[PDB]
């Protein structure tokens, strides 16, 4: 169906910079791409929704913007609060998943 | 150097949300399942105006439309069954053999005989009556049979003079609002149509309950549609509208009875009671030929999306209810729900008739409600039917593991589509007459 | 009645507004039951508070009113062949919606209402 | 309110045309609430139809109004005297109702709207 | 809209003159259903019933109309001070509620009736 | 030299009554006795404007808002009863017993373990079932026990889903009314406020329904707002507004079930069935300080109309109903009768926590219908509840021998007082837009 490519696979990164994780579909999907993040031990959790849209009760620092093909998600700040994998997903596929570190 | 001027009349509209009221010529009798308290008389002259050099974005998948129509159906559905006979007293102890008629081996233990006691009109007089039940009406109370619906809702018998024959209705807006049509030939129901004109009503839309397949529809003048909110959601419908119809012959061969039991005051009850001469089981016939150049036609049309050299293959329904996972509909009175596993059962690589088993039902939801069911008297004599399949309501399988390989199942289940299909050319605008422009002339 | 129905609303502003009066004509006509007559009861005070719109100006029982609302060229900078012979009136208002409560509010604050008190002026020397 | 109403129905056309307002002030105000709320809002769609019909014309907020439509005696070929002195307007709406929507036509056809627009340009000079 | 609604109804007349548009403005907009349609309906007929009394007289999408009736000293015999620049209009409807019939009377008996009618001859000459 | 001119939007009003529409926010759920079928969606602005130089007379006592909000609130609770489960098969002799659970010696015979047949979803079949019921629900036939109602009225089950919590309610009026504030805050209701501002609706008023005490009110601004119709006549209730409310604490220590039983084929019935633990009285906490500084401040402002040297005298209820008898609510889905007599009892001369025991009742008339009751369905778990006393209704006796004391007991039954409460300082006008005045100008 649609592949999805998630990027960078493993990355470590100290307090306080900025995240970016890029998704790459394998066609135009339009808007419809979700960021979800999971804990260790815990489902995962919708962070954004049609790659734009923040969910409810979720701290601003997270945001997403995309369209087409390509898709990034950028974490301002990473406070401690935020250590989890995060997933990209479009239709039935999740992507890969990247998980930050400290 | 130039002044406001007010124009009153100006010819521009905005996209609203309005209740439509619906227009039906309504002839015949001297007991309509919808045109008797909602709607209201034809209009002798249908008056369509093409809007020349006049581009419209519709949208089929957010037509308010559609909602109207669903909420009005349903609620047509409820008051026509409100004044009828509640059959309360019939969810007892019911005394269940096979039938000793000749009976086919298809159709072993699909009707049972039960014998069962019932109110008369007299409160202190009980009867011994029997009625044939099919066996999908008939749960056993333990591992002596009962309804089906005993357990979870009361059941409400359909007024026998109440007929259940789609008639047309036209979906009219009221003053300040208008109805735009879509004339173009090649519409997905989304986005510009260049060609639009306006019209008083709505064409001629019959609300046909069915799955899987659109009977009486629309038909396409150029060629295959294939409509989808996302094609690439496999969650996400597949509307597909046909260009030529496929003829759908149906038919229960039983020789059928309708026996009155007086079950109170004024009350009845209208059973089976026997069957004149062999028993066989109901069926629908397509043609094999038409079929296949359907199917192909469809194969044609999806490979646009889903590229020129996948193989399209077609499957029965995964599963779900006996509405969704089988063509179920409604003509002659009687309940059909019809195996369509001989239709959808081919694989498309990219380079006689069918007959499908049909089961009947007299205990039917049909729109999931609680507490609530109704019961289908039977209908005397034998009962055929012919309709046009004009499209397809088709799911696609997602996660596939095979990429060159698409699948695409039967669906349903939500009749908003099968009124999408009918509503997707129209659009509900609303008139905004006041414009202002600047002109040269002056207010003395 | 419904002949010509907005026909001229892909024509140009100046062409459509020689047919205003078949879109002003068109403007005024169980639970079902109860349904329509919500339906003709929005339709008439709908139309009513159009009416009053142009009653608070100068514009009353009129389907083209010349105001002295003078125009800016915040609101469009076109020349008048590009408004009444090139754009639709879908198209104006698509440019204009943006600035019409301004327009309104000019057009009912000054020029009717101090219009109005000084004709009740004028009726007096 | 009441007092008078039809009254002149019976008078010639000429005097019954002094009591316009007794007929003009009569024609304004569970299952039977529908029914008379279904009276009710007809009455005022109608009213405002009459209404839309004389505004569309130069008649707005009148009883009397002057046209410049000329007479045809296609239509009626009796002189002012046969008509306001010796007719009734029963007699007459019985003896021109074959003609009215031609009549109406022509009210809105070209002089209402071409004096509009030529009032749209002499507001230029 | 509702903003300014009724807040100079402590003002005196002339100063609450100057806002007639915004007690205007706010006259036009299951069994409580029915209840909600017939408070809507009852609004649309009262205003129609107004607008109907404007035009019956010459005060058509008028909000300030002069008249040809004279004021009589008994209903009122205050001077234009008293009026205007020392009483509100509730205390003026207060006053003079007791001859507002007999005044709307004269406004529709001869002023507009009469005029009309020397306008329908003054257009032969 | 003057001539009649016509000023159309004149800012004149006179007093009338009209049908006033509901707003409500109406946020949360995916089930309210009210706003579901009458009322409509809020206004994110609440526009009020001051009417500055404007004295207004007011009265509270014919306000025709408390008779529409009477009449809505009835209205409002039979339509959300409406589509309920009917409980009249369950009007058959019960035969009872103490429970043998353990019990306090205060709850000693209020809950009764009763044992019945019932029907089943096959009306051929019956069940034996048992089911707790409070004494006061149950009536013995003979000096085998009924239902309190079975000789008078049918009972209706409510259901479940349906939630009993007031919401606020803002009344508004349609075009061409408005509603007049008062914002004196020293206003007792009656006669001319000089300070007035006209509102689209009034502030939230939740439809709480209660007796002897006005809970989840308004609270006064400056002072406690003692307000009669007449404060010399004693068959006029007192409507007692605090400035600064009582907390009270009420709750059913019972950890109680909710048994399902099936009665008939849709049909459920919610009986309580069994305690885990302990049974105790339910009860209502005030705090004692709070209570004896409210009753001074409430004292303090009796004098004022009954002298300043006389005696205020606080005595329980002299009798009734259990409704107007005690402090009955209904908070948490469970209605609550509170004696009241711990509150009331103090003698006033001119110079820690208060318990209420409180009874359920679960078979409840609220307005007194005739051939109508209502089955409340219990609660699972332990119900608490904090809400705040915000006035009380009082009745002064009469024909005192004495003239140096005065006595008030509670009073209340009639909630047209309980919402004159609320509505107090609101007044419906009717906008007069059509003015006459003389002017120096004259028409050409
Ligand atoms: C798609 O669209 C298709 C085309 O509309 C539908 O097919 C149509 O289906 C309807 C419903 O079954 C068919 O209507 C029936 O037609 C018969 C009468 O029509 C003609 O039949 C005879 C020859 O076939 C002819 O001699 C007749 O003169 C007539 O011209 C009947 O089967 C039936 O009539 C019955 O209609 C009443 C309502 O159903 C019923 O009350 C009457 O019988 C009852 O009452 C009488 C008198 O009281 C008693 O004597 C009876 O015992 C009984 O109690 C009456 O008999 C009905 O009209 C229609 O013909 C058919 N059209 C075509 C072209 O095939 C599909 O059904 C649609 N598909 C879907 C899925 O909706
Ligand atoms: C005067 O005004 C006061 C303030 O408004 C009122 O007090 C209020 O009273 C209401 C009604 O009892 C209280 O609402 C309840 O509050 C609880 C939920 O709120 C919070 O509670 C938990 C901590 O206390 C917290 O963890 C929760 O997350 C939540 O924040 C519950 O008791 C109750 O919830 C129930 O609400 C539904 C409707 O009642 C009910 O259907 C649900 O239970 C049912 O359904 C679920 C799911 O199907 C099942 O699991 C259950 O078994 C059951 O079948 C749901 O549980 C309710 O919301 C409110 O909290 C309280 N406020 C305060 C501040 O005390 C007074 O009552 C007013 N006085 C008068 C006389 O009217
Ligand atoms: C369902 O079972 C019932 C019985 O519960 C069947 O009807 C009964 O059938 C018997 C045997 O055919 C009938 O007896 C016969 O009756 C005729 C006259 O009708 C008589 O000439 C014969 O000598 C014999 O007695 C009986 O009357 C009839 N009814 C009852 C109440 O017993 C019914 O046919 C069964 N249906 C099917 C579809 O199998
Ligand atoms: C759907 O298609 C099937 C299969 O073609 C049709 O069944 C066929 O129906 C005909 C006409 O009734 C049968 O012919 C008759 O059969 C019996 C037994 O011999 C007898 O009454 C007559 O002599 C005559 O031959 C035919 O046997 C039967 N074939 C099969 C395989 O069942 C069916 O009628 C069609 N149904 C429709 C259009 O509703
Ligand atoms: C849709 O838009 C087209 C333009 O894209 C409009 O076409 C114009 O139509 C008018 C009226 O028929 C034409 O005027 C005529 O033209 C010729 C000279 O070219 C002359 O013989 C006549 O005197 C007359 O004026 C005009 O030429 C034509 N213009 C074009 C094609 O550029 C059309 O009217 C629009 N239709 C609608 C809104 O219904
Ligand atoms: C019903 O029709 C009759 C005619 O068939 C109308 O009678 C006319 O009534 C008027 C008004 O009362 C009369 O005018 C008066 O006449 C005399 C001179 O004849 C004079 O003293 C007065 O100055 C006044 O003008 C008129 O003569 C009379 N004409 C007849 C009988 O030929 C009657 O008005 C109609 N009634 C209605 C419509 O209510
Ligand atoms: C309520 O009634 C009072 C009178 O009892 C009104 O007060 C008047 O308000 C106007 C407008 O603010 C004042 O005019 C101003 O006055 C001074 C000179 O005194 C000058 O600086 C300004 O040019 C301006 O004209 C006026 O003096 C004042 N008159 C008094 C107190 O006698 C008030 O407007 C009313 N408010 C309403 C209806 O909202
Ligand atoms: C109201 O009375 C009913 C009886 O009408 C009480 O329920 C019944 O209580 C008996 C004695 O506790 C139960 O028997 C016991 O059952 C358990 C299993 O549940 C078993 O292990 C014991 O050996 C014993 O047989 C009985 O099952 C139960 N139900 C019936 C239908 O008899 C009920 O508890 C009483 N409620 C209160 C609040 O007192
Ligand atoms: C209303 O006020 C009464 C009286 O103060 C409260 O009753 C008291 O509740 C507390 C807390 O549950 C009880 O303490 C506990 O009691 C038992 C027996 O010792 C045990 O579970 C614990 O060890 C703990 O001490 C206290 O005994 C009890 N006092 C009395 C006299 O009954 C009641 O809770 C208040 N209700 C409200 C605010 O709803
Ligand atoms: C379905 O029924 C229709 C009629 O409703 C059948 O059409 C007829 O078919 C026969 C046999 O070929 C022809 O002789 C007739 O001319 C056709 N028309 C009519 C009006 O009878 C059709 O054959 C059926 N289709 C099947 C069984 O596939
Ligand atoms: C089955 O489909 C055919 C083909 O669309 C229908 O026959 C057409 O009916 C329309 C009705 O407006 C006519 O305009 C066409 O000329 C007909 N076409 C042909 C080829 O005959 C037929 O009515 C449909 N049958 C049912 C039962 O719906
Ligand atoms: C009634 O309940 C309220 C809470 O709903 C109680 O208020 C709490 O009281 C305790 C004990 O003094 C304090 O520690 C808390 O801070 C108070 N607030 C809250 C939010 O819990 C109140 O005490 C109760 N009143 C009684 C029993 O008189
Ligand atoms: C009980 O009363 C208190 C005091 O009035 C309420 O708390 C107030 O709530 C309002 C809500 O608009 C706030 O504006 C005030 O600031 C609050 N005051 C204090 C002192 O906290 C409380 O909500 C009431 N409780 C109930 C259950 O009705
Ligand atoms: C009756 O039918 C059932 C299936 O419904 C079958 O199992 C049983 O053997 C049949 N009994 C007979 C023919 O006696
Ligand atoms: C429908 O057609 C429009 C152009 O009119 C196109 O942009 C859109 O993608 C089409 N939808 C699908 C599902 O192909
Ligand atoms: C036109 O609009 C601008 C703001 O866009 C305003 O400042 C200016 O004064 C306006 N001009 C006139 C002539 O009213
Ligand atoms: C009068 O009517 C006739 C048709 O009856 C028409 O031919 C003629 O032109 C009309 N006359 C005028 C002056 O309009
Ligand atoms: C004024 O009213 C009196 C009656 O109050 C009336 O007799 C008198 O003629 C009136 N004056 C005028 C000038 O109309
Ligand atoms: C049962 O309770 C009643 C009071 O309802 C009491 O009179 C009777 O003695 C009790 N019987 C017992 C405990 O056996
Ligand atoms: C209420 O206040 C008014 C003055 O605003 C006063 O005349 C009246 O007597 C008061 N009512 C009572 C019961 O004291």
């Amino acid at each position: 169906n649609i592949q999805m490519t998630q990027s960078p696979s493993s990355l470590s990164a100290s307090v306080g910079d900025r995240v970016t994780i890029t998704c790459q579909a394998s066609q135009d999907i339009s808007n419809y791409l979700n960021w979800y993040q999971q804990k260790p031990g815990k489902a995962p959790k919708l962070l954004i929704y049609d790659a734009s849209n923040l969910e409810t009760g979720v701290p601003s620092r997270f945001s997403g913007s995309g369209s087409g093909t390509h898709f990034t998600f950028t974490i301002s700040r990473l406070q401690p609060e935020d250590i989890a994998t995060y997933y990209c997903q479009v239709y039935e596929t999740f992507g890969q998943g990247t998980k930050v570190e400290i | 150097n130039l002044w406001v001027t007010v124009y009153y009349g100006v010819p521009v509209w905005k996209d609203a949300e309005t209740t439509l009221f619906c227009a039906s010529d309504a002839k015949a009798y001297e007991h309509n399942v919808w045109a008797t308290h909602a709607c209201v008389p034809t209009d002798p002259n249908p008056q369509e105006i093409h809007l020349e050099n006049v581009t419209e974005e519709f949208n089929m998948w957010k037509n308010n439309m559609v909602e109207q129509m669903h909420t009005d159906i349903i609620s047509l559905w409820d008051q026509s069954l409100k004044p009828c006979v509640k059959l309360t007293p019939l969810c007892v102890t019911l005394q269940c053999t096979n039938v000793t008629n000749n009976i086919t081996d298809d159709m072993r233990g699909e009707l049972k005989n039960c014998s069962f006691n019932m109110t008369t009109e007299l409160r202190d007089k009980r009867q011994k009556v029997h009625a044939l039940f099919y066996k999908l009406d008939i749960v056993p109370i333990n591992e002596s049979y009962r309804l089906i619906n005993c357990n979870t809702a009361a059941i409400t018998q359909a007024c026998p003079k109440v007929s259940f024959e789609p008639i047309p209705i036209h979906y009219c807006a009221p003053a300040g609002f208008a109805i735009l049509k879509c004339k173009d030939k090649k519409f997905n129901g989304t986005g510009p149509c260049p060609s639009v004109s306006t019209v008083q009503c709505t064409h001629g839309i019959k609300p046909v309950v069915s799955t899987q397949l659109l009977l009486n529809g629309s038909l396409a003048e150029e060629e295959v549609m294939i409509r989808s909110k996302d094609i690439r959601n496999n969650a996400k419908n597949i509307l597909v509208q046909f260009n030529t119809p496929v003829q759908i012959n149906c038919t229960r061969p039983n020789n059928n009875t309708r026996k009155s039991i007086r079950i109170g005051p004024g009350q009845w009850f209208y059973a089976t009671g026997d069957i004149i001469g062999d028993i066989r089981q109901a069926h629908c016939n397509v043609s094999k030929a038409t079929w296949n150049e359907t199917l192909g036609k469809v194969v044609k049309q999806l490979r646009k999306h889903f590229g020129n050299n996948t193989i399209i293959r077609f499957a029965n329904s995964s599963g779900g209810d006996l509405e969704v996972t089988t063509h179920s509909f409604n003509c002659g009175g009687e309940f059909f729900y019809c195996d369509t596993s001989g239709l959808f059962n081919s694989t498309w690589i990219s380079n006689d008739s069918i007959t499908l088993p049909c089961r009947i039902k007299q205990i039917i939801n049909m729109w999931q409600r609680i507490g609530q069911a109704m019961y289908a008297p039977p209908i005397q004599g034998v009962i055929r039917c012919v309709s046009n399949i004009t499209g397809l309501i088709l799911t696609r399988d997602g996660g596939s593991t095979d990429s060159t390989t698409e699948t695409f199942r039967p669906s349903g289940g939500d009749m908003r589509d099968n009124w999408r299909s009918e509503l997707y050319k129209y659009k509900v605008v609303k008139i905004e007459p006041l414009g202002v422009a600047p002109t040269r002339c002056k207010r003395r | 009645v419904f002949l010509g129905f907005l026909g001229a609303a892909g024509s140009t502003m100046g062409a459509a507004s020689m047919t205003l009066t078949v879109q002003a004509r068109n403007l005024l006509s169980t639970v079902w039951g109860i349904k329509q007559l919500q339906a003709r009861v929005l339709a008439v005070e709908r139309y009513l508070r159009d009416q009053q719109l142009l009653g608070i100006w100068g514009c009353s029982g009129k389907l083209i009113c010349c105001t002295n609302v003078p125009w800016n060229s915040s609101w469009s900078n076109r020349n008048l062949s590009e408004i009444w012979d090139n754009m639709t009136w879908l198209q104006w208002d698509k440019e204009i919606s943006n600035y019409t409560q301004i327009i309104y509010g000019l057009l009912e604050e000054s020029q009717n209402q101090q219009e109005k008190n000084e004709q009740d002026l004028l009726a007096l020397d």
